[PDB]
């Protein structure tokens, strides 16, 4: 309605009316709160709404309406303080001071405004940060002094002193200048000594929990940087370890507060401070076991229930322990009389250690992680924890996670969907620590697991969950004992399990023990190594598996099956003793029916697998007959295809006949992936009838789109048609990538590689382009570009302007051939440079703005190759030395690199790429600053130094570019940058310095000297 | 029984597109940045009632930051959310939970890191801890494949419940009614259907 | 729940589209089981989606025998129809919906079960 009212300043504000807008902001909605809030942001950004904030906090009666009154005065305080007149500064700190007075005698206000003091105090701690102490270097004294006064003044004192140091020590690094933030360190630090005696003296006659508490969360920011002696040299230890541990109302604080107390390292020669780091500890451990829990309670069943801030504490109480026995725990191994101590700590993690609680898992394992690895090395230590580490298999063993192979769930026992790797990280970090405590007691492991086995053939405690965390167990620790105890290890593990597999008949029942032995057995390749007999069973009933009707089983016996080979593929390779051939014969022999119930992907992955072992053959002769007989079937389906494709070429109008097509060549994809370069007698085989087919399928693209339109690249027969030709594309990628004769490679592929793709790139319709052809020509000239001069150029003319053209209108369309083209670019500048040379002068224009380009976009992909392409460039212009072009290119693109450059360090919009900006604007600072540029970068007065023509242009470019900062800012900065540009670290600093002095007014140009 | 819900986080970490998959199902692939605040109704079904969250999802751009905390006033839950492929999102995160609890110092918080569904993660899990010294939930998410979507809707209806056994339960189904298509624009559905017909499904390579 | 009055003729992952006519795009419903259900009571069969996690409904309509299951121009393996009367979000709207399936084996069986419940509510 009549709500934009407030907008016009021309009367004086309806406060009534700004108070309905507020209102109607917080507890309407639908329309009016959306225009309310519209409103109300157009409010507060006039930048003259300061001026009606203390009116708005005089006679408004609702207190939303004097917050957003406070935000609009923090805005003017952090940007424009410096702009104001002195007296608008003193006016608004005297308002403020006397706003927070005001609230705080005020009982009633005290108690239920707590969020409008709090943002009164943070905007109060906003003006210190400009005003204090040149300006005000009474102000602690008088908060002193003030505290006494009142309590809810001392309560609130405690705040403010608590967003001092929050905005001082803890988030200075990225809002203030390296000079403005050092200032205001050192001028805390001189007047603590005052600010820790108030603060001693309160929580030594300890009024009531409201100002405990706002004196410990203080304190708590105050641990961050203090010295040490205000902690050890003071009775404060024992206060933290004691009083404020036995009332629940400060024991959350404090228990934080001792665990930053806890993670300095002490000067660890001096006696008294050990003893004192020993006694706050033996005083918190005792009043938890005396105020809280004993050492004996269940912690689990407590979290589970989660009364009050229960939740929390336990979590606290266990960043504590984690915290203090990380760094302090050699203090009580070695004292007898501290031996308990040291145990029931460890006792209270263990029991922390059995909460259902992921994060909390984590930070409790993160420990047992330390712990065993210390004990793992340090000498006589592991016996002291003994009983500690036997407790922690259990916990481990019980709580396993499921590991990435077992692709069986229970929703029912189905196949997975998804990659957890949130499980994936904490499942390495379990078996690391198991792994550990093997090695520490491997007898106790193994009594452990086979127990628990036993247990699970009687039926005593079956259950998926239990067979299953154990089974996980057993396979994670695989390494730890030696060949002769693995060996009867393993034996008694197998046994027991396929006694399992006959016992449960179910077929969940079966699903679960056939993961559980597959995820077994393919963890001890050292096992099936030494083992040629079971090894043979176990690849037979993997073969089984993959008929199963159980999608689950199918899919983990193929992953289990290439698992083995990887690791045992030779003796699949040699002929064994008894065998009447080298196994790999049988496997390639009978694969049509080993295969024949596969999914394509799950063939193409058995088909990979006999690849490995393939390659083991270095006899040639053998291996290239081992090749041929792995490929017959596909190849022989490609004979067929292509006799039938040549004569009458329409039959790849035939869906059936694609989809054929698309799973031949994704099997050669397959074994070329893991026999590399070995895989060339094939990829010769089928090379030339395959560019032939790339060409032909093409043309059915282009004249179905021709047709039909572009929504004919939607339709599934031009998807299966371009599936043929990106899976061309990534075979002939896969080979030259791990090709090891590159003179076949240009002799042999690149031609007609060249020949059948670039055209046909080139001449398609957008739409139709496959950005699979930018990624095949990276490879390309990543391993063969400097033998192929002249290809490279071919490559540039076909792929260069068109591609750009798709990518330049805006950041978002073809987001694949986006970064597929500055990885080509990327390649061919660091290999190939003279492919660029040899552009003429309006594309090589193109190609720097496809640079800078690249600088502005937000996608990390893009952005990283394009800075890396102009340190590169910069880089390849300069080793020309002084020639025509190089000193053409320094007085065409200099500024233009050094201006794109800082507009992308200063916009606010580029934050991720700061550290590669910084390195090319300093490369391109130098190279001024070492006369590397031989010819005047100017079209001003002759003779002029290209040092001083940088300064005057920069200068004046920063002055247009940012009006707000004085010529003597820029000047101050400008000079700082320049003595800086041979050392990274200190340069980046001054560029920081100036990114935090352009969002402000009156920033102090002697800020750029602090180096 | 209602509670607010602010969203915070750096732009373009997925904040509204989480919100819209919980609302309406879809999944916007276009980045729109959020002006101000956006506020939405999102009610859940629970064994032990319905639950519903008031979502004042902000803006993480700082240019469109509009009122910034003015937004936490009296919020009773929040999530904040970072892009596990932009660790300048997690370096972040300190910042916007800074200015959060300064406005809400005792409420229930969701650690989110989102994208989770794309190869190349940058942030690593073994480096996400800030939720520890914070009593902050986490999770690993992605609004593109829904993984863990609802954890964090299901951990804050516990906390905010009180009940650590509360779960999702299949809202009832009536009967729906019976009704014919109707002749006067049957003629016309040709056209709105013919325009669907040729209009491609999005995502045609996924599992569904 | 409002359910157990009724048997589940069929069942099939699935994922629903929307098609916003004033964007011109299609817009995701849901992704979880469709099911087929016959009122023991009315004869009646009904399509029924919930989503995986939150169980929320994002499909509730009768299987009317006017509808007719039509083909995506970008799909083998989905179908297109036009609902008048889906109760899903409330107050009974009217949808074009698409409904896309793991592979074209289901979407083919889907569209005979389909029928199928087409032929039980002709009466
Ligand atoms: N691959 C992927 N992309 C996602 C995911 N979630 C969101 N996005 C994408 O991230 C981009 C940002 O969308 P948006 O939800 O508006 O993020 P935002 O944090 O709300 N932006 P702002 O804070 O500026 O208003 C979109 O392109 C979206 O498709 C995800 O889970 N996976
Ligand atoms: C036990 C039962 C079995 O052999 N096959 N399952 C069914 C299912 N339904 C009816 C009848 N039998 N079983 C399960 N798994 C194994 C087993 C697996 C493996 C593996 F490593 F390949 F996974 C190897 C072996 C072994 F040891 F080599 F024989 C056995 N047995
Ligand atoms: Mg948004």
């Amino acid at each position: 309605g009549s709500m934009e009212g407030i907008l016009d300043f021309s009367n004086d504000l309806d406060i009534a009316l700004l108070d309905q807008v507020v209102s109607t902001f917080y507890q309407g909605s639908g329309v009016q709160q959306k225009q309310a809030q519209e409103i109300l942001t157009k409010f507060q950004d006039n930048p003259d709404a300061w001026q009606k904030a203390d009116q708005i906090l005089q006679f408004s009666t609702n207190p939303q309406s004097k917050f957003i009154a406070l935000s609009i005065l923090d805005k003017l305080i952090t940007r424009k303080w410096k702009l104001l007149p002195n007296d608008h500064r003193i006016g608004i700190r005297n308002f403020v001071v006397g706003m927070i007075i005001s609230m705080c005698q005020d009982d009633e206000v005290f108690k239920t405004q707590k969020n409008l003091i709090n943002k009164s105090d943070l905007t109060l701690v906003q003006i210190l940060k400009q005003e204090w102490p040149q300006n005000w270097p009474e102000f602690i004294p008088e908060l002193i002094g003030s505290s006494s006064s009142s309590v809810n003044v001392c309560e609130n004192n405690m705040i403010v002193l608590k967003l001092l140091s929050e905005e001082v020590f803890d988030f200075s690094a990225e809002q203030m200048t390296q000079a403005k933030a050092l200032h205001l360190k050192n001028s805390m630090s001189k007047e603590f000594e005052q600010i820790f005696k108030l603060c001693f003296q309160v929580l030594e006659q300890g009024s009531s929990s409201s100002l405990i508490v706002a004196t410990l969360e203080s304190l708590l920011r105050y641990l961050h940087w203090i010295p040490y002696r205000y902690i050890y040299e003071t009775n404060i230890l024992e206060l933290l370890s004691t009083k404020f541990m036995t009332s629940p109302d400060t024991r959350a604080i404090t228990l934080k507060c001792l665990t930053e107390v806890s993670n300095l390292k002490i000067p660890q020669d001096n006696d008294l401070i050990k003893r004192q780091t020993v006694l706050f500890f033996q005083n918190t451990l005792q009043q938890i076991a005396t105020s809280v829990m004993p050492v004996t309670a269940d912690l689990k069943a407590t979290y589970a229930n989660a009364n009050g801030n229960d939740q929390s504490f336990l979590q606290d109480l266990a960043m504590f322990l984690t915290t203090y026995l990380a760094r302090n725990r050699a203090l009580l191994e070695s004292d007898e009389s501290l031996r308990e101590l040291l145990l029931n700590a460890h006792q209270y993690l263990i029991q922390l250690s059995k909460i259902e609680e992921r994060e909390l898992f984590k930070t409790t394992l993160d420990y047992w992680h330390n712990l065993v690895a210390d004990l793992f090395y340090e000498p006589l230590k592991k016996h002291i924890y003994e009983e500690i580490c036997s407790q922690l298999r259990l916990v481990i063993i019980e709580n396993m996670v499921r590991p990435e192979e077992v692709l069986v769930v229970e929703n029912e026992i189905v196949r997975e969907f998804v990659k957890e790797s949130d499980t994936i990280q904490l499942y390495k970090s379990e078996r690391e620590v198991l792994v550990y405590l093997t090695h520490l007691n491997v007898i106790d492991t193994e009594e452990i697991m086979i127990s628990k086995l036993a247990r699970q053939i009687d039926g005593s405690e079956w259950s998926w969950h239990n067979i299953n965390t154990l089974s996980w167990a057993i396979g994670s620790i695989s390494g730890t004992m030696s060949e002769d105890t693995e060996k009867r290890f393993v034996v008694t593990v197998i046994k027991d399990l396929l006694g399992l597999c006959e016992q449960k008949r179910g077929k969940d029942n079966k699903a679960v023990v056939a993961s559980d032995i597959m995820y077994v057995v393919g963890q001890y390749p050292r096992f099936l190594k030494a083992h040629w007999n079971f090894l043979r069973t176990v690849i037979l009933k993997l073969f089984k598996f993959m008929h199963e009707t159980h999608e689950g089983v199918q899919d983990m016996a193929c992953d289990t099956f290439i698992k083995i080979v990887q690791k045992c593929k030779y003796h699949f390779v040699i002929q064994q003793p008894r065998e009447s051939e080298p196994f790999i014969q049988t496997i390639i022999r009978d694969i049509q029916k080993t295969t024949a119930d596969l999914q394509p992907q799950q063939v193409h992955t058995f088909y990979k697998a006999c690849g490995i072992i393939i390659s083991e053959e270095r006899s040639v002769a053998e291996r290239n007959r081992l090749l041929s007989d792995l490929m017959q079937l596909p190849n022989m389906a490609w004979d067929t295809i292509v006799e039938q494709s040549t004569a009458n070429p329409t039959l790849l109008l035939d869906s059936e006949t694609v989809k054929i097509i698309a799973n031949i060549i994704k099997t050669n994809v397959a074994v070329c992936t893991s026999m590399g370069a070995d895989f060339y007698p094939q990829l010769g085989h089928i090379y030339y009838n395959m560019l032939q087919l790339y060409r032909a399928v093409s043309s059915m693209i282009s004249a179905q789109v021709a047709a039909e339109g572009l929504i004919a690249t939607k339709t599934p027969k031009v998807r299966g048609l371009r599936t043929i030709k990106k899976e061309i594309l990534k075979l002939v990628e896969t080979y030259i990538s791990k090709a090891r004769n590159l003179d076949d490679v240009v002799k042999v592929l690149v031609e007609p590689l060249l020949n059948a793709v670039l055209e046909d790139y080139m001449n398609n319709v957008p739409d139709a382009r496959d950005a699979e052809v930018l990624n095949c020509m990276t490879t390309v000239v990543e391993k063969v570009g400097h033998m192929i001069p002249q290809g490279v150029i071919l490559i540039l003319q076909s792929v260069f302007e068109c591609t750009l053209d798709m990518i330049n209108k805006d950041f978002t369309e073809y987001p694949e051939h986006r970064v597929e083209f500055y990885k080509l670019l990327k390649v061919i500048n660091e290999k190939s440079f003279a492919a660029f040379l040899e552009l003429p002068p309006a594309a090589f224009k193109l190609f720097v703005d496809a640079i800078c380009w690249a600088f502005k976009h937000n996608n990390r992909d893009v952005e990283v190759n394009g800075l890396q392409i102009a340190l590169d460039l910069v880089k390849n212009i300069e080793r020309m030395g002084n020639v025509p072009f190089a000193n053409e290119f320094h007085k065409n693109y200099f500024f233009i690199f050094v201006s794109e450059t800082f507009f992308v360090l200063t916009d606010s919009d580029h934050k991720s790429g700061f550290s590669k900006q910084a390195l090319l604007l300093m490369k391109l600072i130098s190279l001024v600053y070492d006369n590397k540029i031989s010819v005047p970068l100017y079209q001003v007065p002759q003779g002029t130094s290209n040092q001083v023509y940088l300064s005057q242009y920069l200068a004046n470019m920063l002055s247009n570019a940012f009006p707000h900062l004085t010529s003597e800012q820029i000047a101050s900065f400008l000079s700082a940058l320049t003595k800086q540009c041979k050392d990274l670290v200190v340069f980046k600093g001054t560029l920081r310095d100036f990114l935090v002095q352009i969002k402000e007014v009156g920033g102090d140009p002697t800020d750029y000297l602090f180096a | 029984v209602q509670f607010k819900l602010v969203l915070v986080g750096d732009g373009g970490t997925g904040k509204t597109t989480f919100v819209k998959r919980h609302l309406t199902g879809e999944f916007e692939k276009k980045y729109v940045a959020t002006l101000g605040v956006e506020v939405h109704p999102l009610v859940f079904h629970t064994n032990r009632g319905p639950i519903k969250f008031n979502v004042w999802d902000t803006a993480g751009q700082e240019k469109f930051g509009g009122l910034r905390d003015g937004y936490y006033i009296q919020a009773q839950c929040a999530i904040i959310m970072f892009d596990v492929t932009s660790r300048v999102t997690y370096k972040n995160v300190p910042n916007w939970h800074r200015d959060l609890v300064r406005v809400c110092e005792n409420i229930p918080i969701v650690l989110c890191g989102n994208k989770v569904d794309i190869k190349d993660r940058k942030v690593k899990a073994k480096s996400i801890v800030f939720h520890r010294k914070k009593n902050l939930q986490y999770y690993d998410i992605s609004a593109k494949s829904n993984y863990n979507f609802e954890k964090p809707f299901l951990w804050l209806a516990r906390k905010l419940i009180g009940d650590p056994n509360l779960e999702f339960v299949a809202m009832p189904a009536l009967a729906p009614p019976e009704v014919v298509m109707d002749p006067a624009l049957a003629a016309q559905y040709e056209h709105d259907l013919e325009v669907a017909q040729t209009t491609a499904l999005p995502d045609e390579d996924d599992d569904l | 729940t409002m359910e157990e009055d009724e048997e589940v003729l069929y069942k099939v992952r699935a994922k629903l589209f929307r098609f916003d006519a004033d964007a011109k795009e299609w817009k995701e419903r849901g992704t979880g089981d469709c099911k087929f259900l016959k009122n023991k009571k009315t004869n009646k069969v009904r399509i029924l989606m919930r989503r995986d996690k939150t169980l929320k409904i994002c499909a509730n309509h009768i299987i009317a025998p006017e509808y007719t299951l039509k083909p995506n121009v970008g799909s083998d393996r989905s179908w297109v129809y036009a609902c008048t009367a889906d109760i899903a979000e409330g107050e009974a709207e009217a949808f074009t919906f698409a409904i896309r399936f793991g592979s074209k084996e289901n979407a083919d069986k889907f569209k005979e079960e389909f029928e199928k419940a087409q032929e039980i509510n002709k009466k």
